[PDB]
């Protein structure tokens, strides 16, 4: 129980952030559902990706 | 990860892509009926899709609202399909309006369709490159002249299910007929009444305890003989 | 299947607008697709001009099909033999000559 | 015109909303 | 209890969880498309309460 | 202009699906 | 021009009927 | 009543109005940050809008939706700011996404502004007649590459609260550390798993009965010791 | 990739419109940024007049790029080779020569 | 910030709308208010007529500062020295001159 009550306020605390956006056919393909991907953007980064 | 061969995982990426082609299966043989192949599109020559050796007439056809989800009501995508010369209605009287079959969509890239379908002939053809999602029918929503409207859902949906699926008891059993549970294999003695017979045509049993002392069968019997719990 | 032999006045119009699929990235580099495999399909605007006393005839004939018939129609020097089907004429009468302007347009088989 | 389209599109929510309830109702989502 | 979630992926049904993974596939600029607002990538927090 | 019919149609669809909540919960419907 | 504007106010119309639900569903408000 | 004084509210009487001017400044040292002036225009000069002796710099700030009532729920105004140059997302990334802040709204007349922001120079100057509103930011419902929309609050706005904070435990502590029921002051003796470190950096109590014992406050537990009061 | 060698009447037009991240202020200020590398995409109108003998070459080519595949074309005397694709094109067949009317979008590759 | 100091053809079409905060009652009594401390902002719509051989240099000036930059320009015989920018702008090629037809918005600092 115990671990059970730190997972769920650790996972609310750190992931708090939700993107979206939209992908063309190949990456809609790829993609199945519930994968782990890396979403590198220069807009926020304010740098060249 | 999806089950997408390498080939067309690299051509997806193109800048340059060909046309994409859907196929649609509609398989009734768990209901009572046959398989139908139905394409939106044809080949140059005015002829049906030749795929995999089989051919995919063209009809008309589209699928909308295609989604999948993990949070939420389960995801209902439609299909519309033109009733013109009452084709639909053909089969709707006859296979109780399409509930219960399966419908299966492959996704294909224009360029692996079979030879023949190419006036010059593909050379780059793979009839082992597609995309394929089932879905089962749920429900006539539209139906008339011009058109028909067909609601789809998972096979795995839970809707308007319980999970133990027990009465515990009762007068009366709770199991089929000559199944794995009742275990009865002899010769017809009861119908759906409590009536002696012995013709193998309308072999049914009342559910009851009389059917039970007629077939010599009571050890089986799912109905505990409680009764007077409830009163005394 | 019937053929269409009348002769067409000077002034014809031909549109053709493909069906293609296009999906535009970040700087550029859309995606570009040709969509159904028959994507071209012309659509011809007819104009003619006959005197009266055939008049008549043309609509019997423009009767016929109605507006889900296809008739064959070759277009003047191209090097096609193909099916159209037309849903929107309409005639002006004046005095001896009535002039049809009508919309045909190519369907595949 | 005016008055039209407002009545329209007044129908016209007032379906989806329906439709809306009728939906989500079923076995899971937020359970209106 | 287990921290999954049962989705319908591969004309299967599929359960997925918060186990560490590695990284499948890159996006940036050039993958996605922007509406006419002029943004691809639509970011959002949780709330205080 | 585009906004300004998108505005329009989402604070219509305000007042609808309100009444639609309100309605259906009255005494015979599905009580939203 | 026809039935895009139709699709159009019907998914603008079903978003916002999802918007009052879950604004109504909240501590404040008739608790739909 | 509010508290209007006699003169704006006399000057808004006549037909011929002023411009009107809404200045925002967004307070952070209650969670860690700074306070940030913001106008929405700037004066004639192509300066800071100067007010009360401080400066509102130009930024693109718009506030919607300011609806005061006393039934169904609660007020929740957006709103929205241009994030050009990722200015609102440098923040974002350090502040927690801008989360417990508190905005304020102040609305002045124009011919009350300080006279360096006309040519001529005011002489109606009077730096004293504004009308003030307080919110609290709740969430970043959306910030995108070309903007930001914020939801604000009211702060006695009260959800997700129950009243009788109290709560009945076994051997667990509810109280802070050293706050007002711990009345401990001595060196640090315990750490988060109850080892004996002497440095003040690690100190934080276990909030177990050990935790207790270690620090002698044994008295001043807030875990009722009854355990076993359903086992029998 | 093929190229564009047919010549183009007077009167083809030009149109350029940039793309900006429009925000707007009280009054002024509004901030701007020039959106993605690429942001002005010319688009041309073209006019062509060919003897009919030869039309049907140029439908073919216009048939054989579709609305999906770009091609090579040089405007007159500007300095830059760009890359355009084309998905409407119209012509009016009179009786000796047939005028064709185009629009032609720039792309990136 | 560079100028433009090209010439400008006569016919210059000059537009203005300043933004006004209007609100009606019964009998008028129209309260009014000046919204912005500058509101009204004058668009121009400017028409130039250059040969082809500085048309390239003229675009390349205008592309320059895209459609985000904005540029010193003195309106003829006008009391201000504004700055404005421009985000549309289109071309009448012809075999001896070209003619450009555009829009300069007035923007502050
Ligand atoms: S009642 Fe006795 S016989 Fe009839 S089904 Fe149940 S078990 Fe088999
Ligand atoms: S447990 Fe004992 S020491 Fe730790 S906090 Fe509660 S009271 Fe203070």
């Amino acid at each position: 129980a115990h671990r059970a009550g730190l997972w769920l306020i650790k996972t609310e605390l750190l992931e708090t952030q939700t993107v979206d956006f939209s992908v063309g056919a190949e990456g809609l393909r790829h993609v199945p559902g519930d994968v782990i991907e890396i979403c590198d953007d220069d807009y926020a980064g304010i740098s060249t990706g | 990860m999806q089950d997408i061969r390498q080939e067309t995982l690299n051509e997806c990426t193109r800048a340059e892509q060909s046309a994409s082609v859907v196929l649609w299966e509609i398989d009734l043989t768990e209901v009572g009926g046959e398989r139908y192949f139905f394409c939106n599109e044809q080949n140059e020559k005015g002829e049906p899709v030749t795929w995999q050796g089989r051919q995919y007439q063209p009809y008309p056809i589209q699928g909308s609202g295609f989604e999948l989800n993990g949070k939420g009501t389960s995801t209902r995508p439609t299909l519309t399909v033109s009733n013109l010369y009452g084709m639909v209605t053909g089969m709707a009287e006859d296979m109780q309006s399409l509930v219960g079959g399966t419908v299966v969509r492959r996704k294909v890239y224009a360029r692996f369709l079979d030879a023949v379908n190419f006036v010059n002939g593909n050379s780059y053809a793979d009839p082992e490159q597609e995309v394929i999602s089932r879905w089962r029918i749920e429900q006539c929503s539209e139906l008339s002249a011009v058109s028909a409207s067909f609601v789809l859902s998972t096979p795995t949906e839970t809707d308007g299910a319980v999970f133990p699926g027990r009465i515990m008891l009762a007068n009366t059993c709770t199991w089929t007929y000559r199944g794995d549970e009742c275990g009865y294999s002899g010769p017809a003695v009861a119908d759906e009444y409590d009536q002696p017979t012995s013709d193998i045509t309308k072999d049914k049993c009342s559910k009851c305890l009389s059917g039970c002392k007629f077939r010599n069968n009571v050890g089986n019997f799912g109905g505990f003989l409680s009764i007077n719990k409830l009163s005394q | 299947m019937k053929t269409f032999r009348w002769k067409v006045k000077p002034g014809m119009d031909v549109a053709s607008v493909p069906s293609v699929r296009k999906v535009r990235f970040g700087d550029g580099y859309s995606q570009r697709a040709p969509a159904g495999l028959n994507a071209n399909l012309k659509t011809y605007s007819v104009t003619l001009s006959v005197p009266r006393e055939e008049a008549t005839v043309l609509e019997s004939f423009l009767e016929e099909h109605g507006g889900w018939k296809s008739f064959l129609w070759t277009p003047p020097y191209e090097w096609r033999q193909i099916k159209v089907t037309c849903a929107k004429w309409s005639s002006r009468v004046s005095m001896l000559r009535v002039e049809f302007s009508a919309e045909f347009e190519q369907v595949v088989n | 015109i005016g008055p039209a389209a407002l009545k329209a599109v007044y129908d016209m929510a007032r379906k989806g909303a329906r439709d809306e309830i009728q939906t989500q109702m079923r076995d899971g989502g937020l359970f209106s | 209890a287990m921290r999954c979630m049962p989705v319908w992926n591969g004309q299967t049904l599929t359960f997925v969880q918060d186990r560490p993974s590695d990284k499948t596939w890159t996006y940036n600029r050039s993958n996605v498309v922007m509406p006419d607002d002029g943004a691809p990538f639509r970011y959002s927090f949780s709330a205080l309460k």
